[PDB]
């Protein structure tokens, strides 16, 4: 019933003192439905998902003015933060941010996110009271005091409540048919012998929407987790996810395991045997 | 400074069937930072025509990217992906496994 | 719609 | 200028069955749904019906599964009732749609269905009664006279059929309403010393309804004549000939005669030489 | 526009 | 019970050398509707051929259109190799240029 | 801020029916094409803000188009004639038109010209109600071009239809129709020998493609030892250039490359590393 | 939008 | 009247070995319009090779973009060999990225 829209932005130097490759992405759920790429010759926020390409000349305007004005300040900081820490003129760095809210059901502001890292770590996150900074050690201490003096929070904040959930019911309205559907997971069963004495059974799921799955293995009715892998949830490249589980078992015994498989497009949970 | 590995899977977008044209996917995820080498080979040369998704990263900062391209399995061809990192000494070769 | 408010860092 | 829409479903059983619905307009054919083809969806197949939004691919996409389903099953009790091999495979396919005129009203509709590419059951011209193949058609025929399936398969040929026939042929005014003539030249092939053939060619043409014949000193042509079924070109166009065996030296006494709705006037070709 | 009332045949 | 396919091999413009043309392989007539259909080239199996989604005739019968992107040549041979369950070995049509 | 349309027609004489192509142009960018070969033979979308038009729009822009080639083709049989020009030998007509707008919107300037051959043949004058001819037959089409008041309705148009519908494209494809991509811009060195080397100034990636290079040597205009090769397109909508200066050896920092191009704040002055 | 007064040459 | 195509040979970016690129051969101020223009891969012709919609300019020369995608090797060769009726026999000129 809750909805999520994020924003992923990645600033990263290029080696001698080149001007930095900058990427953006937004997703609503686990559908991206926008990118900007500094490298392009577009230079412009370009529509990803067919129900974002109704927004007119205005839009993408303003949101290409947007996220260049981030980039190049990003693009300053990674240089100062070079300073700051001494990093060698031959070496890449990274500044990242992620940030948007989330929805309820009526459409109401739920939570909000706002963060950055750089080269790989936390630097500064708003937190939940969407009021405070947790801020790492060193130079996002400056920054902190920085935001804090500027009362960037307050401006953040009137994003996250505001604009970023009145934009995403715009877009979960406008592209209801993909982004309020949920496809269910297609399950099949594979058996893979390893030895005289052992196989390998491994419970399929494709195809499924969104992302959120749980797949399990129980013997004899009770929850069995030794022997047991996992693969991470991958996209299949169609908008849709996949994932398996795998357990290893002695040769004869197949019949006392069983998998779980629990997604919400399905009506109730699934059971696979082999 | 803080470097992370990839994950690596190489897989089809539909199960694989001798003949039927498919998708062959390279999906790399939990690495840091984000510039990488990735390539679909088959029988061991590189693939030419590969798309790959726009750079995006997780909760935990690590990037991920789907690369992808037009194949049709066989019986006799074999597939997989190439990557190189900055975190890899050389380059990490997984092979298409159409049971995975 | 992205955020318009753009904070230096340093 | 009339026009029709027609759509073609095939389920085949696999020793779950591969289904396929293909929609025309004319010669046109304007939408697909694969079951091989994952993210199982109406598809467009022609650059008119791409403005038709999200939720039209919604409910095309749910009313063409709902069908395949019930093929499926239907492939399942034809097995069991002809006790058809587990390991083989057979095949149900229907086949519907509506013509209107040129004054966008109904004039006909159609409902048919085959089995194992035999006639099983269609709806007959009144719309009201149907015609069964024997054995288990007849139980259909029977079941469908006592739910009114009739009833509901003429409200949709004469309803919404007609309904968005009417609204393709205004979107897609620019391709469907449109005449391309063909383009016709002959071919001289020596197939002796004593003897020849002419051939007549038509391409570039839509629709693909055409009528090729050949004449000698202005009278029909039948023997020693070869015709071959019009092609498709890939490009939406299609293509036909017609050849006619002649004595050497007599080419010139054989025209051909080409009609075509997209010809003012009906062609006539004569070997050149 | 497809047809939406299915008729099963058996 | 069962029909063997038609078969016509031709171009989707009229042939020269040197100019890229499309080769289209046009099987029609045929049931059941499972078929294999390859555009040989010198005898080798050409491997880019898409084809058309599968439809029928008022008789039931399935008909599919198999092409592929070509450029004609003087020396080059090219054909449309088609098997179904009524055919025991695979029928090879060869592309005429005037045909 | 000032902007143009332009079309492009060329004829083709064949050794049979004329091959006739045609472009349409705002500024730089292309946005429609036919090609008589093509199997539609209507006027074709090749920019993504001209899809948008209607059917009354691409019946009418078809329409016209072919009218013109049409008579295009017939006067390339009279040049023929009139000329005593061989059968197999091929000929060319095209026309070039259009019209230029200000930063109002308003109508600046406008063309309609012809060339048989490669060659001027007739021209309208700026003022838009006199005609240049070349020789012969030429003269033959000023006169009847005159009679006929020709250039009355060719100002129309320029004036007219050619100036509403630029400004309502460069509306609707704003987004990339009124951009400026500022070039991208790097110096390399490639030595001649012991005494001369050469300075290549490079501009990438840029659009429109008006764009100025020039060198000074201290602050001087040089004009000597100087290379422009012609500006090319990257295929991407942006266009590529380059300027070349051939300098003596140890004296390659005395030289500046200028760079002047409507994307560019101020203009550029690059100078060897 | 194409010219639509189309001049014979000759 | 009759004017000799000029050539240049060029990528679409600047060429990086083993990234996919696009390769470009841009033929201009020539007359009449036929022209015959091939893209070379090692001397043999590339398939793939499409072209731009025959335009002008404003001296009544034509001119027209050749182009395929491509992946610049360090070994491998690139070419566009252009023949026109003004030419005594095809014209080969060879990709240098610089
Ligand atoms: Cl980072
Ligand atoms: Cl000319
Ligand atoms: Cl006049
Ligand atoms: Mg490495
Ligand atoms: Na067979
Ligand atoms: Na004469
Ligand atoms: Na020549």
């Amino acid at each position: 019933g809750s909805h999520s829209m994020r924003y992923f932005y990645t600033s990263v130097s290029r080696p001698g003192r080149g001007e930095p490759r900058f990427i953006a992405v937004g997703y609503v759920d686990d559908t991206q439905f926008v990118r900007f790429d500094s490298d392009a010759a577009s230079q412009r926020m370009e529509p990803r998902a067919p129900w974002i390409e109704q927004e007119g000349p205005e839009y993408w305007d303003q949101e290409t003015r947007n996220v260049k004005a981030q980039s190049q300040t990003d693009r300053v900081d990674l240089g100062t933060l070079r300073g700051y820490y001494n990093q060698s003129e031959d070496g890449s760095h990274t500044i990242q941010i992620m940030y948007g809210c989330d929805v309820g059901p009526d459409g109401r502001f739920l939570r909000g996110y706002r963060q950055d890292a750089y080269d790989g770590k936390d630097y500064i996150a708003l937190n939940e009271d969407l009021r405070s900074w947790t801020a790492a050690d060193m130079a996002a201490q400056i920054t902190k005091r920085k935001w804090e003096a500027a009362h960037a929070a307050e401006q953040q904040r009137a994003y996250l409540e505001g604009r970023c959930v009145e934009w995403l019911r715009r877009y979960l309205e406008n592209g209801k048919e993909t982004l309020q559907r949920t496809d269910p997971p297609k399950t099949h069963m594979t058996h893979h012998p390893i030895s005289d004495h052992e196989a390998t059974l491994r419970c399929w799921a494709l195809g499924f929407y969104p992302a959120e799955i749980t797949l399990t293995w129980q013997r004899d009715g009770e929850d069995q987790t030794q022997d047991t892998e996992l693969v991470e949830t991958r996209p299949a490249g169609d908008g849709t996810f996949q994932k398996w589980a795998a357990v290893v078992v002695p040769s004869g015994e197949e019949q006392r395991y069983t998998c779980h498989v629990q997604h919400e497009g399905l009506p109730k949970p699934l059971t696979l045997r082999w | 400074m803080i470097q992370r590995t990839p994950k690596i899977q190489v897989y089809s977008r539909h199960p694989a069937e001798n003949g039927k044209s498919n998708f062959l996917n390279c999906y790399v995820s939990g690495f840091h930072p984000s510039d990488i080498e990735v390539d679909l080979l088959k029988n061991g040369e590189r693939i030419e025509k590969v798309e790959h998704s726009d750079l995006s990263f997780s909760k935990d900062w690590s990037f991920y990217l789907l690369y992808y391209t037009e194949f049709t399995p066989t019986e006799k061809d074999e597939y997989a992906c190439r990557v190189n990192h900055v975190t890899l000494s050389q380059p990490k070769i997984v092979k298409w496994d159409r049971d995975m | 719609s992205v955020l318009n408010d753009i904070f230096s860092r340093l």
